[PDB]
């Protein structure tokens, strides 16, 4: 099972970027997908999660009203639409996947995920 | 010999598997009571 | 069913129909591979001498301490929201530990259970819906949040989990005890028929003692057997010849 | 359009042979002297069971469809009778807008009066007779097909002559078996007080007199719950 | 209250430990029925 | 408070989950092939790890 990220890179502040993360290989089931980020010298931090079934989304406070997480089940792909980019958004962004089904969506903010992508750089300029 | 005399108490307090047994106890008792009453009435009717 | 590689989650328990075959129940009740083998309203040994129109093998997986909920008139998350047996169940429940198969290092989360439901399940009811559970007065409209929870949750199956929390595979055999033609019989062999004598007869599990004579009854092509006033058998149709 | 179901909708409820006897049994039967819809194309519900009837001269009617949505993605029972062969399959068919895979089962087999009863798995009784609306009289339906398909059905349609539709109800009946175990007469135990009397006595002939049949009992309209006024709260605030 | 109104069916389905209970239920019922019949017959015989 | 003509101590060893089979009207490998109690057993069963 591999998580393959794409998109992102360089964008001026106020702009919008979209990240993609495609799941390849035989999966039995997917419970949820998530995006995390790690800025240089800082701890990796939760960004957003989406339940595979139903598509309910959970967001870190820092990205509410700016970022949208979405899923295409048929393409086995999760997306992060990153609008109103700020310098503070500069980081390596990581895709994550779990088969763990919690009744409680907020659990996806703190759940240790099983599978991780390679990470994609987002750089916000002036 | 049941847990109570009231049917509703048994129904509302115990689950069906236990309730059925207690209700069986009550039904046996009440049916026996009716049989006794009817028999006594038959005999009394013969006398009358 | 028993040798199946992958089992279904309890909420989406699989059902396999068995018909038009000979059931050698010995292979089950002579095996040492099962921890729980509990037959209600029936003894498995006698199943070798019995016929049925249909059998239903309901297969799923639970954690050990919930196996007790697989029984008539039990309560709990499983018996209420996942898989409910009727109070008058007639059939067998088989359960065996599957820690070697269903558990892995780090936890196997493929198996689920329903955690919330607006009402208890009826016997043999199957609910596979993923509707957001409205715990409060506010409509969820398919959106999770406060008082809006996803109804299902994963089992934590690690090989180091307590036997109480280890995965157990469950098979539930239900029999179609109906008065109609039977296609599921046991391995018991048949013999020749003797007429005009007092004999101990068994026709497809219908046991009795009497004298069998050629009848003049105008049985219909479908009529399995007849009764008299007392709700007792009076004439039968030979299973082996019409 | 409506017609009278005089005494039709009687079927052998079980495969038990019974002769020269009056047997009481409760199952889904067609209420006597009920209203049956009259057609001479649309999709109709399948509340608990269905009584279908057809007066045919040219055998226009050929088959039936049963299901929930009557479309793909939902297992749908399709019955087609063409000439000798009757084909029954329960796949997820791509049904047409105007009709006239995952196959878990498949089987292959106005003067013409044809009466069918479809109920729930699936049970199909039928009877065929010659005739001169709905003919007056009495006749029993022989069990024909038993499909263990377990298809959820709450709606159905016909695939094309006049026909009639009625809905079964869970009603207690008294059935009169003759010397040959054939059903010759019936009593609907809830049609009228006289029928209640007949069913109580287990007879078709009530000799003069007064008979206690039932028990009238007012049902409660609503539930009342009363408890003392709430006060002396627990100190959760503390 | 038993699982069947037939005796051989119980004997052909259950072992003694449980067939005993079911048969106890049937016996109780049938014995009660016989007692009722005999009592009614005694009274009727007095009348005759 | 009771006397008897005889008492019999039947001693053996099993695994834990099979202790449940040492009782009247039980089934399984032990109750079937090893040690069977009567349905009308009158006595005590003691077991310890
Ligand atoms: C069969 O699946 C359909 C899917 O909607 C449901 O059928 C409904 O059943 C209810 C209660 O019987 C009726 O009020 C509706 O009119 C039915 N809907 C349709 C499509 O006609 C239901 O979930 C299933 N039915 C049963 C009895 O299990
Ligand atoms: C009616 O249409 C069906 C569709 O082919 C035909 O039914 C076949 O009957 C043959 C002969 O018994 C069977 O072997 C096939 O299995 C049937 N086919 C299927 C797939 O149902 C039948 O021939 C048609 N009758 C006519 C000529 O009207
Ligand atoms: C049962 O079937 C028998 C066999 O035909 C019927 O008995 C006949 O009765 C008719 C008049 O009802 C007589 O003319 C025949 O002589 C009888 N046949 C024989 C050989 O017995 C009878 O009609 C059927 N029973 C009912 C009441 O339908
Ligand atoms: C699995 O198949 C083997 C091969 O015959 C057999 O010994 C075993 O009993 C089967 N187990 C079941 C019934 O699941
Ligand atoms: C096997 O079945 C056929 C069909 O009923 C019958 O003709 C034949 O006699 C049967 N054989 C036995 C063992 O009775
Ligand atoms: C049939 O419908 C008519 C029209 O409403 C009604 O007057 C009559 O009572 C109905 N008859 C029945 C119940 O069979
Ligand atoms: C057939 O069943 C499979 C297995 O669940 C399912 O994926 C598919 O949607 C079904 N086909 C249709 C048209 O319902
Ligand atoms: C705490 O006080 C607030 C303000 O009145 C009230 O709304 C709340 O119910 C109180 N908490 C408890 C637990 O009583």
């Amino acid at each position: 099972v591999q998580l393959v990220e794409s998109g992102g890179g360089l964008m001026q502040a106020g702009g919008s970027l979209r990240l993609s993360c495609a799941v390849s290989g035989r999966t039995f089931s997917t419970a949820a997908m998530g995006w995390f980020r790690q800025a240089p010298g800082k701890e990796r931090e939760f960004v957003a999660a989406i339940r595979w079934s139903g598509g309910s989304a959970y967001y870190a406070d820092s990205v509410k009203g700016r970022f949208t997480i979405s899923r295409d089940k048929a393409k086995n792909t999760v997306y992060l639409q990153m609008n109103s980019l700020k310098y503070e958004d500069t980081a390596v962004y990581y895709c994550a996947r779990t088969e763990y089904v919690s009744y409680l969506l907020s659990d996806y903010a703190t759940w240790p995920y099983d599978y991780w992508g390679q990470g994609t750089q987002v750089t916000v300029s002036s | 010999g049941a847990i109570s005399s009231v049917l509703n108490d048994i129904l509302s307090r115990l689950d069906p598997p236990e309730a059925e047994v207690q209700i069986d106890r009550l039904i046996t008792g009440r049916l026996q009571s009716l049989q006794t009453y009817v028999t006594q009435q038959l005999i009394r009717a013969a006398e009358i | 069913v028993f040798n199946a590689t992958r089992f279904a989650s309890v909420y989406a328990w699989n059902r396999k129909r068995i018909s038009n075959c000979v059931a050698d129940y010995s292979v089950l009740y002579n095996s040492a591979s099962f921890s729980t083998f509990k037959c209600y309203g029936v003894s498995p040994t006698k199943l070798n001498d019995l016929c049925f129109t249909n059998v239903y093998a309901d297969s799923f997986v639970i954690r050990g301490d919930e196996v007790r909920q697989i029984a008539p008139g039990q309560t709990g998350k499983i018996a209420d929201y996942n898989y409910k047996l009727p109070d008058d169940f007639t059939g067998c429940v088989i359960a065996w530990n599957s820690n070697n198969l269903d558990s892995k290092v780090g936890g196997n989360y493929n198996y689920l259970y329903r955690l919330f439901r607006k009402s208890n399940l009826k016997p043999f009811e199957r609910d596979i819906s993923t509707e957001i559970y409205q715990a409060g007065s506010t409509p969820c409209n398919g959106v999770e949040g406060f008082n809006c929870y996803f109804p299902l949750q994963s089992y934590g199956f690690q090989p180091t989990n307590g036997v109480g929390y280890q995965p157990y595979r469950v098979v539930v055999l239900s029999f179609e005890l109906l008065h109609a033609p039977a296609t599921v019989c046991g391995p018991k062999k048949s013999t020749n028929l003797v007429k005009n004598k007092c004999v101990n007869f068994n026709f497809n599990g219908l046991t009795g003692t009497g004298v069998l004579t050629e009848s003049n009854k105008k049985f219909l092509p479908f009529q399995q057997f007849g009764r008299d006033i007392a709700d007792t058998t009076d004439a039968v149709r030979d299973p082996q010849t019409l | 359009a409506y017609t009278n179901s005089f005494t039709r909708g009687v079927y052998y409820p079980d495969k038990v042979f019974r002769s020269s006897v009056l047997h009481s049994t409760q199952d889904l039967f067609l209420p006597f002297f009920s209203n049956v819809t009259w057609f001479h194309n649309p999709v109709l519900p399948f509340n608990d069971g269905v009584y279908f009837a057809s007066t045919e001269k040219s055998n226009i009617i050929r088959g039936w469809i049963f299901g929930t949505t009557l479309d793909s993605k939902t297992q749908s029972l399709l019955i087609v009778n063409n000439a000798t062969n009757v084909v029954i399959k329960v796949c997820e068919f791509q049904f047409c807008n105007d009709p006239f895979n995952n196959c878990t089962f498949e089987y292959v087999s106005f003067k013409n009066l044809r009466e069918f009863v479809f109920k729930n798995y699936f049970k199909i009784y039928s009877k065929h007779t010659p005739i001169n609306d709905l003919p007056q009289g009495f006749s029993a339906l022989e069990p024909l097909v038993d499909l263990p398909i377990g298809i959820n059905i709450t709606r159905f349609q016909t695939l094309l002559a006049a026909y009639y539709v009625g809905y079964l109800q869970p009603r207690t009946f008294l059935l009169k078996y003759n010397e040959n175990g054939t059903i010759t007469d019936a009593v609907d135990c809830a049609l009228d007080p006289l029928s209640e009397t007949k069913c109580t006595l287990k007879s078709f002939t009530v000799e003069k007199g007064i008979y206690q049949t039932s028990n009238f009992r007012v049902q409660p309209t609503e539930s009342i719950v009363r408890f003392p006024n709430i006060t002396n709260l627990c100190p959760f605030g503390e």
